[PDB]
């Protein structure tokens, strides 16, 4: 059992992703409320999963509490009663709008996660018992693919309902019988979920932990953070089975300030550094993904890229990995000592700029990035030391 | 370029190399400032003024 | 030839020099690190202290006692004095020597890091292939650095089970309570009885103790420290020029 | 063209030169501890 | 007293295996030493190699390895 | 024997309690150490 | 050998540290160098100071004296007994 | 052979039951000689 634990956003699914090379879980950021994933190995045509609904019990719980810090004046009895669960929505909403955005605040990150809980409740209705929780297959819910499920539970009020996630795939690294279980962020808001993810770490049925560390983006470690570090070391079980990342170290491919930071502060806490990785889940990943990719579909742009290139106005919104790459290629210099000469050109759009880049270098610099991004070191690593 | 030599046109897979050892090993991470000599690198290939 | 020997000349003073100013910035406090880890330490202590009293319990100085006269099983009520004694002592005597290691490893590492940047430590390879002895040498001064504050720090310690007379408070728990739970009140030879007084013993060892540490962490064991590394590198740079 | 560009190769090196003696200190002192251990059978029956 | 009597019995009991053990342990130690040796000459022809670059138009010389016993 | 020699140690270890005679304050008190102590005892030895 | 050097280095430079005792103004006033400085000293010549060479010392007496008697009375039987008993029973547990 | 083995034990016994009793005789100040240079000690601080 390989336990990932950490803060909330540490990007502990797109490292999860990386790792296994695939879009399996979700990256999204104030909807992943206590839902616990677990991937383990199956044939290549028993690839499955399992989805474990929240009950109506822990969903009238988590809406309570939410409304309890929303300042919401309702009733016990709202997520039942269909006018009081309009109201509530429609006071998130508002809270929403005032905010100016779902991610604006923590107030308002607090009212969508409600509202999407309460669409979610009345979406899965059927699929959500008074009191136990609901267990459903794909056959079950009729998806015919593990990237349906996947979308099915990206989507916001899904993942508010949503309470365990068991998928089957066939992956080399869960061959040896390693199963991934990726917990809720331990900053969360809910106490119920961070006391879960404890438990769960502290478990002895935990065979490995891997903590993500903000820092690399942050410049400074967490009060959670500390926290969760100073419980593994009391830990005598699990402290001598604890590997270290620290994602998003891109960000200190071309901020010095940031990266003296991280050195110094990883020089002064961790005497052993066996066990530490550097790594950059979204470009290895992004990467992963781009190599399956041609010019027919601008490398990845109409295909991959497509739901998050395409804007409002019509204007082809630049991806977070094309924006990153280019960054990569310009400011961040691990191209700086190879064999490519890139040049990113200002007067062009980033992704026109990435689009010349590939067309003109191709795979091999992809290769060199995600070496450059070390998901294959920890991966090694930890397949070792298995 | 007054100066341009054709010692150092392999002087990149050197450095390289180099890096390659240093994250090779998992202990001397500790001490990795890689990045530093990249940027000198930087300014050492292509130099800009 | 000369040239050569004259820079080798400026590279030892430029050493000696570096090695004095680092040191005498660790005394002056300018170390914000050392500070840091100092304040640690202290805090460290001060805490473990009122922590153990806090927890302190006569039942595991009895055992001690029975552990240390094994050819009996019955230990006077007296002996719960002088084991819990010995116990506080010795815990506090591990806490110390284990800080005192923390500290001289990080400050020695802290050392070595910011060392291999300047250009005098930098010019040694350039006209030697090798690192002189620096490396060795600092190893050595840490080893003997190490064991003499470890040595200070159980020889200072060993005095606080001497019976201080802030121990003899008769106000606070007189020592002849015994009696009452001796004269058929103590129906056997179970320590049980005694277990009531626990209260009063923990504050006479409060006001016992306190005192003393609290003389000895903010008095003695900073100069101890400077004093220890300003007498230990001076001559090993100096041998190493 | 004559002071600036060289400075760059030299501030370079300058920078470079303390991860090779890392590299070079801990090599030297893995090899080191490794040779130290005996080779031949009749003395390391012994050490077990 | 009696357990640590018998020291001899112990040892006629291992001394079948004893000699595979040492034979193994040989083979590690000398396997490491090797895979060691390996990286240095690798780093030393990197060193070389730069430090023969920036001869041609500066004065350096970057830390190399020889004699390492 | 074996039986009497049990017997024996297992009768005499009780002396070690601590009997009230072994209080009496009027013969001796436990206190007499504090004026040895109080600038008296110059010193960690016990002859005093 | 070395541990007791390192404690008699340690414990000897305290006494350096100014006690009240160095400061008793009955015995020795620091300002008497005034009279000297006034027009008593023609010149930068220190004859002058010689003067004061008594009261200095019996300052002296005063100050150092009680910190050498605690010192070793108190302290250099303890370090060495504890420092025997401490090193040699280890070794000998690892000569058996 | 054993008795060889049982001879080495008590040999081990004996060396640390002696080591300790000179180091108690030391440290209560039975050690005559110690004493003498002990207090020579502190007579030459004194004098000096």
């Amino acid at each position: 059992e390989i336990v990932f634990a950490g803060a909330f956003s540490a990007g502990k699914s797109m490292l999860i992703n990386a790792l296994l090379e695939r879009e399996l879980l979700y990256s999204a950021e104030g909807h992943a409320t206590g839902t616990e994933c677990h991937i383990e190995y199956a044939n290549a045509n028993e690839e499955r999963v399992v989805l474990t609904f929240l009950s109506e019990a822990e969903i009238r719980q988590q809406a309570l509490i939410l409304a309890k810090y929303l300042n919401v004046n309702v009733g016990d009895l709202n997520i039942n009663q269909p006018e009081a669960v309009k109201v509530v929505s429609q006071y998130c909403q508002k809270i929403i709008a005032e905010e100016g955005g779902e991610n604006k605040s923590e107030r308002a990150k607090q009212a969508n996660a409600l509202h999407l809980l309460l669409i979610g409740f009345e979406q899965n209705r059927e699929r959500i018992n008074t009191v136990q929780n609901s267990t459903y297959s794909m056959d079950q819910l009729n998806f015919s693919s593990l990237a349906e499920a996947a979308g099915y539970a990206r989507r916001g009020a899904n993942s508010a309902v949503l309470k365990r996630l068991d998928y089957f795939c066939n992956h080399s690294l869960l061959k040896d019988g390693n199963v991934l279980v990726d917990l809720p962020g331990i900053d969360a808001p809910v106490k119920e979920d961070a006391e879960r993810a404890y438990r769960k770490i502290e478990s002895p049925d935990t065979s490995a932990v891997i903590c993500v560390l903000k820092p690399a983006a942050a410049g400074d470690m967490s009060a959670e953070e500390t926290q969760l570090l100073e419980r593994i070391s009391k830990n005598h079980g699990i402290r001598d089975r604890v590997f270290y990342v620290f994602n998003r170290i891109d960000d200190t491919w071309y901020n010095t300030q940031l990266r003296q930071r991280l050195e110094g502060l990883i020089q002064s806490q961790f005497r052993d550094n066996s066990r530490v990785y550097k790594t950059s889940g979204l470009l290895g990943f992004y990467g992963s993904q781009v190599k399956q990719t041609n010019s027919s579909t601008r490398f990845g742009l109409d295909s991959i890229f497509a739901t998050t290139i395409k804007g409002f106005d019509g204007e082809e919104e630049t991806p977070q990995f094309v924006s990153e790459f280019n960054n990569y290629c310009a400011n961040s210099g691990k191209l700086l000592s190879t064999a490519f000469r890139v040049s990113v050109n200002g007067y062009e759009t980033s992704n026109e700029n990435y689009v010349r880049i590939l067309s003109e270098w191709g795979i091999p610099l992809v290769d060199q990035l995600i070496h450059d991004s070390g998901i294959e070191s920890f991966r090694s690593g930890i397949g070792l030391y298995l | 370029m007054s100066k341009i030599a054709p010692q150092c046109q392999n002087l990149r897979e050197q450095v390289n190399q180099l890096i390659e050892l240093l994250r090779q090993e998992p202990t001397l991470r500790s001490q990795q400032d890689t990045s530093i000599v990249e940027t000198a690198l930087g300014k050492a290939l292509s130099p800009r003024f | 030839l000369t040239l050569l020997n004259q820079e080798m000349q400026n590279l030892g003073i430029e050493f000696k020099k570096y090695m004095s100013a680092q040191i005498n910035d660790v005394v002056i406090g300018n170390d914000r690190e050392f500070d840091q880890d100092f304040t640690k330490l202290k805090a460290r202590m001060v805490a473990r202290l009122d922590e153990l009293l806090k927890t302190f319990s006569v039942m595991n100085a009895y055992k001690r006692a029975t552990e240390s006269h094994p050819r009996n099983s019955t230990a006077p009520f007296i002996a719960v004095l002088v084991e819990a004694l010995y116990y506080l002592a010795n815990e506090l005597e591990d806490a110390f020597i284990e800080a005192i290691h923390e500290l001289v490893k990080n400050f020695f590492q802290r050392l070595g890091d910011r060392l291999r940047k300047v250009d005098c430590y930098h010019q040694v390879y350039r006209l030697v292939g090798n690192d002189g002895g620096i490396e060795q040498l600092l190893r050595r001064a840490e080893e003997d650095i190490t064991k003499a504050l470890v040595n200070e720090a159980r020889t200072e310690c060993d005095r606080y089970v001497r019976e201080s007379p802030r121990f003899y408070d008769e106000g606070t728990f007189s020592i002849y309570q015994f009696r009452q739970t001796l004269q058929q009140t103590s129906q056997g030879y179970d320590a049980q009885a005694i277990v009531e007084a626990e209260p009063a013993i923990k504050e006479l060892l409060k006001l016992d103790f306190e005192p003393k540490v609290f003389n000895t962490v903010r008095k003695n064991f900073r100069q101890t420290v400077n004093n220890t590394l300003k007498t230990h590198l001076l001559p090993m740079a100096e041998e190493q020029a | 063209a004559e002071e600036k560009y060289p400075e760059l190769f030299a501030t370079l090196a300058n920078d470079l030169q303390p991860l090779c003696i890392a590299l070079r200190q801990f090599y030297l002192e893995n090899y080191r501890q490794l040779d130290s251990q005996p080779r031949e059978i009749a003395a390391m029956k012994a050490q077990e | 007293q009696i357990i640590l009597e018998q020291y001899d019995v112990a040892r006629k009991y291992r001394e079948q295996t004893l000699e595979q053990d040492a034979e193994e342990k040989i083979a590690r130690n000398s396997r490491l030493q090797s895979e060691i040796k390996q990286k240095i000459d690798l780093y030393q022809t990197s060193i070389v190699s730069i430090n023969e670059c920036l001869k041609a138009m500066q004065i350096f010389e970057q830390l190399p390895v020889i004699t390492e016993s």
